[PDB]
């Protein structure tokens, strides 16, 4: 299947107590791998996961001092979009960061990104002929001017096709145990009754990864997608994903329904039926 | 400015299976600003040892973190989370429900 | 690994 790496930067300013805080995370699939938080001891990069740890000191450094290079520019960013739009230098505001690449099953590159959001809206993003920007309004516009004179996309395009893809293979390889894997979900289903006229069905989806599913519940054969109970896909924090889809039922129906399984860990859809 | 509110699961890794060793969970996503209280309780009480993820976001923005800490279920004991943001007028509690 | 030019807004 294919992968991605992806980095994700926060920067949060806090007027009157100090400089912004600043978190910064990094991604190859669903494992976070890395991370860096402004108010932290350590003040350098640190691992998230096994795989990352066998780097040595160069990479550790060398991340330490290009993470907080980024902190240090999206501490100015604040400042910057603060005057853009004239805003109180009371408040305190959020600036967000995401960029890379993903690759098809071919390990080849297949699409990069790099996108902003200036308190929850979207700012600026590179388009995906990785040549173009998308400015918001006039003030997105103008970083797009700044951006369009210092060549910020060709860079960002040689990043992304170039060097992303080949971290991602690199990290591919070396946690092949890890970000190789695939666990078909742990399926079960619940029936409590309600009432003495009703039942709740809970379909579920347990211990996958990765967390790309989808659990769905459907009555003779329709899908009953309007008359379901969907969870958010969540970590089990052992590094696996859980989900769940639940519809109630009318005693005596239970086996007019059927739950459906789709993971790119199952060898073909799985069907329950209570029964 | 925008406010996105939090959705909030709380779970166990684990089934729960009183006596057996397991991890509580409680999932916040969905919010905006990050800027979040989030508590897991035992029979009403703060619990101490309770720890976070890192700050991440999906492809809107919105958050997400999780918070977990270890515990190990009693058919008497409940659990539950607590959770505050700008969006809430008051604290949020939802209980554990081991099927949910 | 991180990107290793650093753009402003």
């Amino acid at each position: 299947g294919s992968h991605s790496m992806r980095y994700f930067f926060t920067s949060v300013s806090r007027p009157g107590r100090g400089e912004p805080r600043f978190i910064a995370v990094g991604y190859v699939d669903d494992t976070q791998f890395v991370r860096f938080d402004s108010d932290a001891a350590s003040q350098r990069m640190e691992p998230r996961a096994p795989w990352i740890e066998q780097e040595g000191p160069e990479y550790w450094d060398g991340e330490t001092r290009k993470v907080k290079a980024h902190s240090q520019t999206h501490r100015v960013d604040l400042g910057t979009l603060r005057g853009y739009y004239n805003q109180s230098e009371a408040g305190s505001h959020t600036v967000q960061r995401m960029y890379g690449c993903d690759v098809g099953s071919d390990w080849r590159f297949l699409r990069g990104y790099h996108q902003y959001a200036y308190d929850g809206k979207d700012y600026i993003a590179l388009k995906e002929d990785l040549r173009s920007w998308t400015a918001a309004d006039m003030a997105a516009q103008t970083t797009k001017h700044k951006w369009e004179a210092a060549h910020v996309a060709e860079q960002l395009r040689a990043y992304l096709e170039g060097t992303c893809v080949e971290w991602l293979r690199r990290y591919l390889e070396n946690g092949k145990e890890t970000l190789q894997r695939t666990d078909a979900p742990k399926t079960h289903m619940t029936h409590h009754a309600v009432s003495d006229h009703e039942a709740t069905l809970r379909c579920w989806a347990l211990s996958f990864y990765p967390a790309e599913i989808t659990l769905t519940w459907q009555r003779d054969g329709e899908d009953q997608t309007q008359d379901t109970e969907l969870v958010e896909t969540r970590p089990a924090g052992d590094g696996t994903f859980q989900k769940w889809a639940a519809v109630v039922v009318p005693s005596g129906q239970e086996q007019r329904y059927t739950c459906h399984v789709q993971h790119e860990g199952l060898p073909k859809p799985l069907t329950l039926r209570w029964e | 400015m925008i406010q996105r509110t939090p959705k909030i699961q709380v779970y166990s890794r684990h089934p729960a299976e009183n006596g057996k060793s397991n991890f509580l969970n409680c999932y916040v996503s969905g919010f905006h600003p990050s800027d979040i209280e989030v508590d897991l309780l035992k029979n009403g009480e703060r619990i101490e040892k309770v720890e976070h993820s890192d700050l991440s976001f999906s492809k809107d923005w919105s958050f997400y973190l999780l918070y977990y800490t270890e515990f190990t279920p009693t058919e008497k004991d409940e659990y539950a989370c607590r959770v505050n943001h700008v969006t809430l007028s008051q604290p949020k509690i939802v209980k554990w429900d081991r099927d949910m | 690994a991180l990107w290793g030019v650093f753009p402003v807004l």
